[PDB]
């Protein structure tokens, strides 16, 4: 399913026809993609489940040596990143950044703690390790000089934000799909109704709520206007 | 009015926790 | 049952006859098959069960040989991708690729995590593998290279979607069937009444609800128009 | 009880006795026959217990050889199957494949993923083997060349669809039924009145429903119309 | 109004719990 | 309005869990 | 998402659109900042969990070296501390202060009461320590006199203020943020529909309340003017 | 309305299981 | 209306059941 | 209306059962 | 209306049943 | 109307009841 | 009306037993 | 009307009582 | 009208004794 | 009226409670 259906039906549930309704679209963009990690964090949080293929998504990530602190000589060895900020990943799935082919490399997609100290194992001086900054983007880090060669990656995973996810999708054999709505939405279908449901509960109370119609310079909610 | 992003976590709370009594009782014996 | 039937038992349960209804049997085709995956999934992932062969699902999938990233001599060995985008499937039932004779063939559905260490043990390098890949595609791989002759195999599952797995739905014995609405629907005799009282449950409240019907540039909602 | 007197009982206790009423003794057919299901599947699958005489029904089949995939050489035996489609069975029952005597014969109903592996046992190289391919025809499947050969077998089961198992019912001394309102229905007495009243149940809200009867070119579900 | 894609799930959930809390007490003793 | 198909499997369910429940605690004593 | 999508999201479900209106988007504002740390605290401080990234912030520190009491020669050894008040960080997550580089440097965040007791240990000489000082600064500690030339660092932790923190964030590679509605909001996207819901109860009530609006040198609320 | 074709086997099945529980609890005892 | 054809047979049943749990306790001890 | 010939008869057959669990718990006890 | 002619003595037969489970679980203990 | 000779002396045996119950758990223990 | 000299000591008395319950618990163990 | 110089006493005794039960199952194990 | 503080340290002290007594069932245990 | 800073609070804690005593019941057992 695509973002147009599922956005398309709440508003249908809701009955948010009228252009000139109070909720647009966007708010329901909004709530569906809060509300599908929501969902996605109280299912597959408590206890360890299989989690689907559906709640998955690729981006592809164009990597970029950069100096750890700056151009100094002692400021410690380089690290590639992504060019661009990545999305952050939930803990629920499973993580992998892959060389444009899932069936193939290792490359591994680690904490931000434990990336400090990675690879003084003498078998593990080879592994290219992975993760997301507080500067908001994806740091690689490994003590095998070809690591710096790389160029392109892309990352699987159950993504915190679809939006900007989706906005990072990869390309397609067509080619890029432009508008949001037409990108597929990232979510099992056992898990749809339940997030329609909460989303027109959401919205079902406001919608009929009232407004501070009067241009009066005052405040009209208290009389119910 | 209506919303159910509280109760809804709440509920799944209590499940869970109704989960892990009902599994804490599950026992492999011996003695056989 | 066809989805004719059950399309239309919900709309009269509604009584949505009339033409100009606001809510159209898409959105009951869209309810029927995301409520389909939802009671699926609620009934068979619990604890194991025997699924029916009624909620199984079968596709023709045809394969073309793809780069493993793209044409390079040292990318790796070449997979086998089926043309099409494969729908989902669901983790309850017995997935199964087959040669187009299902009492014959060995051809494995595994996941695609595990599809990467695969075929190291000497005694399963004849065996050929599938799992969906981020792409969305069904990607191939072995170790005996006869696998890429392969041309066309069979898809049987638990479908996520039913829509998506009824239009790639194989061919019969008569043709093809032109109309969805023509097709067999997914699902076991026993769980169709929970499916149709849980969408009529859906649509019952909004069936009745107030529109913005008045046109003054106005939302009228919170006044009950 | 026939199919009349089931239908009709449903109809007069819901009085639907004008020609000109908006649920037609299709809708009771329809949900006769998956409430049928329901219920047997609800009683019969908790625990194994005695299924009576009275839930089953028993079709003939005509028999073809055909090729395992096509007519090649090494596209393995040729498997025999019935001429058109077979309901699905419930697993509640006794299923049974007879030949034309039910207290005589060895063919064996086994599930398809089992028949994909039968008769290396040397001494069960003379069993006939049947399932319901997910092409949905019923494939026959032996080790004996004998078997191919038959041409006529009959199928004893609790039937997931009583209306197809009784479109597909064996000629009885008199001749054929062709009315199905003047076939048996396949269910215990015990289970009857369960079956009514949830089927009364199930029309009786939408039996005093609006609707939208106003022909002009408008939505009148909102208005109680 | 009416929605029962939560309580549908939330009432099964509850079964599954007790069900489980049900097999959990199953035995198969010995000492004959 | 009305429709059990979905409270009529809740309710057989419910008493299926009592079911099981009530032959759980059934044992063929030993020690005569 | 950022501050502006959160606050614009509970104004529009509150409806709170006239700029005529008692509750202004200040309200909304502090209201979500201190519902993020309720909510934090909730969730995180029960039992010991995975906090992400997302409800992790940054900010940047300069370091300036002061006397421990005043300029005298027995007061004691001097410190850094950051020139200006670092806000109140949450015991639930991973505070660390960084020299710019997350992945290199160990630089010790510890508790203000062991911070009195610290570096004895002839191994733990040369581990440069911090923690909050009543007076609001981050001060600085270490026996190994080269940690005073030490200028600038960075520190993440999930923060008891996001606007604080969010005023204090380090500069991005385009550069400053001037709006704090423009920087992205501290919390994970599986907690903002809770934060929603608390804070438009919150105001629910109050948006409806009766004002004293007659100006009559008088207490009007009374009678519920 | 009224039709009790669904309670009554409902409040039978019930009482059925509470029948159960009461003669699982029986035993005939020993070391006299 | 009025009619306890099925209510008067559940309350006796239930009784019974009461009956049976009652009864079942009784013990005639040993080892004295 | 009233008629308490079954109401009666059922609460004194209740009070009768909970007598029974009462007395079952009696024990005259050893080892001194 | 009011007769308590019934209701007093099922009353008393209750806390009866009551007095007889209280003063069941009375022990004189020994193995001091 | 009222008139509580009856409730109150049910009341005051209630209580001596659950006293009675609660004073029959006691224990001087051994065994130091 | 008003009047609490009788449901004051009832109250108390039901918080009596509450509390010599609640100590009739209280153990010092042996054996460490 | 409104006082609440009985109903406060009553809640803290009932919640002193509690708290009696609480901590009256505490136990330091020993038998490691 | 609206105060909740009294209600609010009651429902604290309630859930403190909930507190302590999930907490007095913990245990380490011995003999592996 | 509405504000649910505190029922929030207390629902949470009482889910804390309850998980507490459920996983408090959880052994790793012995003698195999």
């Amino acid at each position: 399913m695509t973002y147009n259906e599922l956005i398309y039906m709440v508003l249908d549930e809701l009955k948010l026809s009228s252009d000139d309704s109070y909720y647009t679209p966007d708010h329901v963009i909004f709530l569906l993609v809060k509300y599908r990690s929501f969902l996605l964090k109280q299912r597959y949080s408590d206890i360890k489940k299989q989690i689907p293929d559906s709640d998955y998504q690729s981006i592809c990530l164009d990597l970029i040596e950069v100096p750890a602190i700056s151009g100094e000589p002692c400021e410690g060895s380089s690290y590639l990143r992504s060019k661009n900020k990545v999305p952050t990943t939930m803990m629920i799935g499973n993580p992998r950044v892959y060389p444009m082919d899932f069936y193939q490399g290792e490359i591994t997609y680690i904490s931000r703690d434990r990336m400090r100290y990675v690879g003084y194992n003498k078998f593990l001086r080879n592994i290219i390790y992975c993760s997301k900054a507080p500067d908001g983007y994806l740091y690689f880090k490994s003590w095998n000089p070809q690591f710096l060669h790389l160029e392109k990656v892309s990352f699987n995973a159950i993504f915190e934000d679809a939006k900007e996810a989706s906005e990072m999708a990869c390309p397609e054999e067509n080619g890029t799909i432009c508008k949001l709505e037409d990108k597929e939405f990232p979510i099992e279908d056992a898990l749809v109704p339940p997030l329609i449901e909460l989303v027109v509960k959401e919205l079902r109370g406001p919608e009929y709520s009232p407004k501070d119609e009067d241009n009066n310079a005052k405040d009209d909610l208290p009389d119910a206007r | 009015f209506g919303s159910g992003a509280i109760g809804y976590e709440f509920d799944n709370r209590y499940l869970n926790n109704q989960e892990m009594s009902a599994v804490a009782k599950q026992r492999l014996t011996s003695l056989p």
